[PDB]
RNA sequence: AUU
């Protein structure tokens, strides 16, 4: 009945974001509940559709041709649900490469099985989805601080990896989180945390960095801002909601042609930092799409 | 020698098996040209529209593609299953074949013959 | 985190 429960979810207010708040336990009022899907739906089928729903409110660029690669997107049933979803949402003929650890059936261009540290891609991309979680964050044993592993991995590739313009949507929990990462988050024209209306009984919720600007434009402290994000989750509970999901009809990524130029680093002036903030340039070269997964050999 | 998984699957649901699950169904608004295979979801009102590889059985076993260049006619695309037959789309997609004219599933939205 |  909250005027909240018909949008695709809710993205952190800017007050929360400029606070300075010690991290605390999170303690959601209705932590682990399950939603009602539509018949037949699964979670991630659920949970990426109100993804892509509220990525359709921002500025992303959306060039002809354009690039996406999709991190953990295997999961314990052999499928892609997430891969299935970005395949649905974004236009017919975009690249779409997906990866995780563990082999899975995928609808993506390409997938790469492995680590994701062993994934190297010699092209940049328009966006970046990541869903990776380390099974082994459930395994509590100290006090609660900045993860390693993947996000590493991840804090270089946005960096090295990431068109200038372009957007990603990396997924955090309560523990499962990097200092790095919200940083790197003040190097676009704009980010939230959005947690999904069907999965808001979860610590869990996508960080969010839109048109990436390749410098900071705001100086953010990664401790404090998850400590602000769990104090966000502890005081304001989120009613569990499928309502968006009735509604597909808006639901396809717009095509928007967005201009893709190759400029050097030193021709990035005050005015294409405009045209990135706004949605409207992708600056990165336009070569063949390269990928490959490095193999240990052992005996 | 070659393992005939079409044979093996059809065989074991004639014998009470249970279809193969997590096939990935999409959220759609059921208004499409209901066409069998599609590059986005096309379901009808009679149908539900899944995502391509999750209902193919030589995609979901690990096992080579009928076919010399072992080419896959889902992966990447949406499948649409008659509402009645979605408890097991793997099974739709083997023992059915599409219209070439119309793209329409054959006994399921082909009306060539008329 | 893969309800
Ligand atoms: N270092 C790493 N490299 C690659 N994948 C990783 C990883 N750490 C965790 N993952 C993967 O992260 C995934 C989390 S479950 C992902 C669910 C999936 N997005 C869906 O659509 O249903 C797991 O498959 C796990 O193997
Ligand atoms: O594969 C068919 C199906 O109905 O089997 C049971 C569940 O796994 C569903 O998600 C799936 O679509
Ligand atoms: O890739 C999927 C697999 O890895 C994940 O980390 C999960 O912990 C496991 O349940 C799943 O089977
Ligand atoms: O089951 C709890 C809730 O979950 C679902 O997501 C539905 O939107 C809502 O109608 C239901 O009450
Ligand atoms: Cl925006
Ligand atoms: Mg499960
Ligand atoms: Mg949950
Ligand atoms: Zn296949
Ligand atoms: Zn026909």
């Amino acid at each position: 009945n909250s005027s909240q429960a018909w949008q695709p979810g809710v993205a952190m207010p800017n007050l929360y974001k400029m606070q300075r708040m010690l991290l605390e336990k999170c303690d959601l009022q209705n932590y682990g509940d399950s939603a009602t899907l539509p018949k037949g739906i699964m979670m991630n089928v659920a949970k990426y559709t109100q993804l892509c729903q509220y990525l359709n409110t921002l500025t992303l660029a959306v060039p002809y041709n354009m690039r996406v690669i999709h991190f953990g997107a295997g999961s314990d049933k052999g499928v892609a649900p997430g891969t299935a979803v970005l395949r649905q949402w974004l236009p017919t003929g975009t690249l779409l490469v997906d990866s995780d650890l563990n082999d899975f059936v995928s609808d993506a261009d390409s997938t790469l099985i492995g680590d994701c540290a062993t994934v190297h891609t010699a092209n940049k991309w328009d966006l970046i989805i990541s869903d990776m979680y380390d099974p082994k964050t459930k395994n509590v044993t100290k006090e609660n601080d900045s993860k390693e592993g993947f996000f590493t991995y991840i804090c270089g590739f946005i960096q090295q990896k990431l068109a200038l313009g372009g957007s990603v949507a990396i997924k955090i929990t309560e523990h499962s989180w990097n200092a790095d990462l919200y940083k790197l988050m003040g190097h676009f024209a704009w980010w939230t945390a959005f947690v999904t209306n069907v999965n808001a009984s979860s610590s869990e919720a996508f960080l969010i960095g839109c048109n990436y600007l390749g410098k900071p434009r705001e100086q953010i402290d990664g401790y404090v801002m998850h400590a602000n994000y769990i104090f966000w989750r502890n005081t304001n509970p989120i009613q569990l909601s499928s309502y968006s999901l009735f509604d597909m009809s808006k639901f396809p990524l717009k095509l928007r042609g967005t201009a893709v130029m190759s400029l050097k680093e030193g021709q990035i002036n005050d005015m294409i930092l405009s045209l990135l903030s706004k949605g409207r340039l992708i600056i990165r070269e336009n070569n063949r799409v390269v990928i490959s997964s490095d193999v240990l050999v052992n005996n | 020698f070659a393992v005939d998984a079409a044979k093996a699957y059809k065989d074991y649901l004639a014998s009470g098996g249970q279809p193969i699950t997590n096939c990935v169904k999409m959220l759609c608004t059921h208004t499409g040209t209901g066409q069998a295979i599609t590059v986005t979801p096309e379901a009808n009102m009679d149908q539900e529209s899944f995502g391509g590889a999750s209902c193919c059985l030589y995609c979901r076993c690990h096992i080579d593609h009928p076919n010399p260049k072992g080419f896959c006619d889902l992966k990447g695309k949406y499948v649409q299953i008659p509402t009645t037959c979605a408890n097991d789309p793997v099974g739709f997609t083997l023992k059915n074949t599409v219209c070439t004219v119309c793209g329409m599933w054959k006994g399921y939205g082909c009306s060539c013959d008329q």
